[PDB]
């Protein structure tokens, strides 16, 4: 499907991540139809308390809209600030 | 089928990458494929509104058979990073 192993080094990265907000959208629909109207383990994560696991679908959606927004804005200062961040978390 | 159509189809798309020159700038991929890029932008004449089956009409080009020729030229290590990368946004195109 739109899941397919698209290369991470592809120049057109943004369109590849739009495909993944659509993939995560047909994923929420293929939960909504196939029952699964239960299950909620959010509890406590990183100082955040959250009522229901279904807030984590909404939270992974909001932070997949955040990604496309800073993929839409790509300029040398932000891409430098990114390369520093990524190299602090681990090696590339 | 006698004079080899799909052999030449490869010979050309491979010298279409040799002229491109796959390089690297400061440890990052350099997409030289600017001509390979442009040729795949030139195959489509917007035949979606011409009523032609443009959707699914780039399986002219080969893939695994291509890196066979890239090995002969000794250039596989340079270009195989963006050959596949561009072949992902050519399955979306």
């Amino acid at each position: 499907e739109e899941a397919a192993g698209f290369s991470n080094t592809s120049l057109i990265l943004l369109h590849q991540l739009e495909d993944k907000m659509k993939a995560h959208s047909f994923f929420v629909d293929f939960l909504h139809q196939v029952g699964l109207f239960s299950r909620l383990s959010t509890c406590q994560t990183k100082g955040m308390l959250v009522a229901t696991r279904l807030l984590l679908s909404e939270h992974a959606e909001k932070l997949s809209a955040a990604i496309v927004l800073k993929n839409h804005h790509a300029k040398l200062p932000v891409l430098v600030n990114s390369a520093i961040q990524l190299a602090l978390d681990k090696r590339m | 089928s006698e004079v080899d159509v799909e052999e030449l189809k490869l010979e050309i798309l491979c010298k279409a990458i040799k002229r491109d020159e796959w390089s690297a700038t400061d440890g990052k991929d350099d997409p030289i494929e600017a001509t390979k890029d442009s040729i795949f932008v030139k195959v489509l004449q917007n035949l979606l509104n011409k009523g032609i089956e443009l959707k699914g009409y780039l399986p002219k080009a080969e893939t695994l058979l291509q890196s066979e020729e890239l090995n002969s030229l000794k250039t596989n290590s340079y270009f195989e990073f963006s050959l596949k990368a561009n072949y992902e946004c050519y399955m979306k195109m």
